[PDB]
């Protein structure tokens, strides 16, 4: 800014930048899909685990 | 002598040449804002996908 001697636009774009400073807001969208996915996955994982462990001892 | 004459003449009779800030604006790229903050779409939302996936790939691991 101290480079520009025509400064009356650096204050403008500074204020515009600081205005739109939360340019994009927070996202956690993996919290409904991750838990649902975890349930189906967990169910299947434990089933497989128990099955093959059982077979090993058999 | 001539130095003084020039110094005087030059300085006095026009210090700066005209300039206009408004004219400058046309010749420079103007600030323009990014469009949309954006929000990512809810990827694979709900068990609609899961019920589909369990059925779709009931594929075992051999």
């Amino acid at each position: 800014r101290s480079v520009l001697k025509n400064t009356s636009v650096i204050d403008k774009i500074e204020s515009y930048v600081k205005q739109y400073k939360p340019v994009k807001i927070d996202a956690s969208k993996q919290l409904q899909v991750i838990e649902s996915f975890e349930k189906h996955a967990m169910t299947n994982a434990k089933e497989t685990e128990s099955l093959v462990s059982k077979e090993l001892k058999d | 002598n001539v130095i003084q004459d020039l110094y005087l003449r030059e300085l006095k009779d026009t210090k700066l040449a005209p300039s206009t800030l408004q004219d400058a604006e046309g010749n420079v790229k103007p600030w323009n804002p990014p469009q949309k903050p954006n929000l990512p779409e809810l990827e694979l939302q709900g068990p609609e996908a899961l019920k589909a996936y369990t059925e779709q790939n009931v594929e075992t691991a051999h």
